[PDB]
């Protein structure tokens, strides 16, 4: 039970964690760069749309940019990051 | 169209 903490990779255990500011599950990170956990991956890992916590595995990764001011993971116009989809460990 | 992959 080692985690990982910033550059991610698939098959690294991570642990997420609830982000109230930014309304969604993200990876627990050393960086300022924000990994989201994927909508679609919150019923596989027994998630809802609170636990706090869960560790998890990365199975795939988008970096992505926000085109839009008003978006659904609250971030500023301009901003890269990712998201991850992952599994339960 | 609120973010796109880069």
């Amino acid at each position: 039970e080692k985690i990982a903490i910033r550059d991610f990779q698939v098959g690294d255990l991570v642990l997420i964690i609830l982000d109230e500011r930014h309304d969604n599950y993200v990876l627990f990170t050393v960086s300022p760069t924000l990994y989201f956990l994927h909508s679609e991956s919150l019923p596989a890992l027994d998630l809802k749309p609170r636990r706090p916590w869960v560790l998890g595995k990365v199975m795939e990764k988008e970096y992505c940019q926000a085109k839009k001011a008003q978006n659904r993971f609250k971030v500023p116009l301009g901003t890269k990051f990712y998201r991850v989809k992952a599994v339960s460990w | 169209s609120e973010f796109e992959v880069v």
